[PDB]
């Protein structure tokens, strides 16, 4: 839904739409060249179909051309400083593609707001949405937006014939929460099957590998996913059906 | 009113089971 | 507690056998929800 | 008596910044994070 | 241990990342284990002696 | 036949007779003036390091601002002098007006920071010289591309 | 030699005087408003 989608927000504020119950493939994607740049960090594309999924989150917003590179880990820059901070780990995909047939108003697309001033260069995934004058410098700036102080957020005014360096892109970013819990958004498989006492490679959503599987004489906590060996290997799992 | 919190407060670090192993 | 924009809550229920004390026993604490909410927390109060 | 049945959190707590609180009914947990405008001192019914 | 690499579950590396990316990642991990193993051996071999 | 990259990095090579150029020579000035005036402004907001040089800075900008302002003011009137198009002429003027207004309202406000920039007390003034500069930077260029457009849009009027 | 001295020349005949290694101690200069400008360019008043 959110890709062939209607209306997208700013960058300092956005719409984390947690998604559940899905069977996502993402191979409906990374084959539609309508994605401009698609660079992934925790996972490589065409591989994010296998087992790596527990309540991922989405991120929709809009920005002009050059700004896409700023969104990677690190990559310091105004949008990444006061407007949208990306952590240094587990970052998943980054979808960038053109937002020009829905944007770039004739006189300018005046409705895309970036925080021009803010102390404390953004914390990871921080949403500072409130718009108070910066109070910059030793000065009263108290509803006055006066000297040394003015509106924290500004527009871009993209034009329908605007420049490619500033042609505006609609950017999607997917976070990925790994393995902690019952999974939710798997990749097509099921094998409808389960067998014991036989060397078989396994993919019980929480790991891959090969072994011999027995109904175990040990009790777990209900919420609790699965054990682990002192060897930091999978002691046992809970079959999500059985 | 100040009392001494002796040893309460230990909470599960995460949702990964372990068995009879110190950690 | 809050780390990396989340929020975590834990629970336990042992009986009460004191009036003006706090039990010098121990029981573990178990996860409740890994609340993923983008807020800063510095002040907090209870509800009676 | 479940006398204590909810929490509060946040930074400015009166819609000046995003706020957080939770309320515990008799049987079904109730929570939200909003633009809260708190009562200066909490209470509840009976 | 993870030796800088993102997980000691080398299968995750064998699963999540792509082999061109894996090589760099897997290279870090194997180094440390290979480093550890020989350390154990020397530890053994002297102890044997 | 003009090698010009209008505001927001758009390159336009006309195909007409001279009178377009003799309508866009001021654009060949103003657009020339525009980035060159701004190419320092992008520099100043982040290279500012010295207490007194702020006086030179905020004086330079307002000084460099108006080199755009007059040119962008006249980039259009010479373009609308051959106006077969009232839209292009009006858009020439409107863009000339507003952007030059932006180039002749803020320019004096640029002097307003040049006021304390004379002493340049390194406590906070260099901080506030930084402040409006970007605010200036972003605001000016956008008004100036549409300025850089309507003028050639006016040069397109008597382009054939 | 330039402040406590006795005699000076004209302005177009400004006498050049280079001072090499020693301690300047502009403090006795700073803690003295004997001047009109004390105006500084490129480097602020006392930070030099
Ligand atoms: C649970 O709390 C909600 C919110 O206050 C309330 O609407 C509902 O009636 C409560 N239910 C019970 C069983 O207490």
């Amino acid at each position: 839904e959110v890709f062939n989608a209607t209306r997208f927000a700013s960058v300092y504020a956005w719409n984390r739409k947690r998604i559940s119950n899905c069977v996502a493939d993402y191979s409906v994607l990374y084959n539609s060249a309508s994605f401009s740049t698609f660079k992934c960090y925790g996972v490589s594309p065409t591989k994010l179909n296998d087992l790596c999924f527990t309540n991922v989150y989405a991120d929709s917003f809009v920005i002009r051309g050059d700004e896409v590179r700023q969104i990677a880990p690190g990559q310091t820059g105004k949008i990444a400083d006061y407007n949208y901070k990306l952590p240094d780990d587990f970052t998943g995909c980054v979808i960038a593609w053109n937002s020009n047939n829905l944007d770039s108003k004739v006189g300018g697309n005046y409705n895309y707001l970036y925080r021009l001033f803010r102390k404390s260069n953004l914390k990871p995934f921080e949403r500072d949405i409130s718009t108070e004058i910066y109070q910059a410098g030793s000065t009263p700036c108290n509803g006055v937006e006066g000297f040394n102080c003015y509106f924290p957020l500004q527009s871009y005014g993209f034009q329908p014939t605007n420049g490619v360096g500033y042609q505006p892109y609609r950017v999607v970013v997917l976070s990925f929460e790994l393995l902690h819990a019952p999974a939710t958004v798997c990749g097509p498989k099921k094998s409808t099957n389960l067998v014991k006492n036989k060397c078989v490679n396994f993919n019980f959503n929480g790991l891959t590998g090969t072994g011999v599987l027995t109904e175990s004489n040990k009790k777990f906590l209900p919420f609790q996913q699965f054990g682990r060996d002192i060897a930091d290997t999978t002691d046992a799992v809970r079959d999500p059906q059985t | 009113a100040y009392t001494n919190s002796f040893t309460r407060g230990v909470y599960y670090p995460d949702k990964v089971f372990r068995s009879s192993v110190l950690h | 507690k809050n780390i990396d924009g989340y929020f975590k809550i834990y629970s336990k229920h042992t009986p009460i056998n004191l009036v003006r004390d706090l039990p010098q026993g121990f029981s573990a604490l178990e996860p409740l929800v890994d609340l993923p909410i983008g807020i800063n927390i510095t002040r907090f109060q209870t509800l009676l | 008596s479940n006398i204590i049945r909810g929490w509060i959190f946040g930074t400015t707590l009166d819609s000046k910044t995003q706020s957080l609180l939770i309320v515990n009914n008799a049987t079904n947990v109730v929570i939200k994070v909003c633009e809260f405008q708190f009562c200066n001192d909490p209470f509840l019914g009976v | 241990s993870n030796f800088g690499a993102i997980s000691s579950v080398l299968n995750d590396i064998l699963s999540r990342l792509d082999p061109p990316e894996a090589e760099v990642q897997i290279d870090r991990l194997i180094t440390g284990r290979l480093q550890s193993l020989q350390t154990y051996v020397t530890q053994q071999l002297i102890r044997a002696a | 036949s003009a090698e010009i990259d209008l505001g927001k990095g758009d390159f336009r090579e006309i195909r007409a007779s001279e009178d377009a150029r003799e309508a866009a020579e001021a654009l060949a000035e103003a657009a020339r003036a525009m980035k060159e005036a701004l190419e320092i402004i992008r520099e100043i907001a982040e290279k500012l390091r010295d207490s007194s040089r702020a006086s030179e800075a905020a004086k330079r900008i307002a000084k460099a601002i108006r080199k755009a302002a007059d040119a962008i003011a006249e980039a259009a009137k010479i373009a609308a002098r051959a106006a077969k198009d009232g839209d292009a002429a009006r858009n020439a003027e409107n863009a000339a007006r507003k952007a030059k207004e932006f180039a002749e309202e803020q320019a004096k406000l640029a002097d307003m920071y040049a006021e304390l920039a004379k002493n340049g007390d390194k406590s906070s003034v260099l901080e506030q010289l930084k402040t409006f500069a970007d605010k200036a930077f972003h605001e000016m260029e956008d008004r100036f591309y549409q300025a850089a457009l309507a003028v050639f849009e006016a040069a397109e009027a008597a382009a054939g």
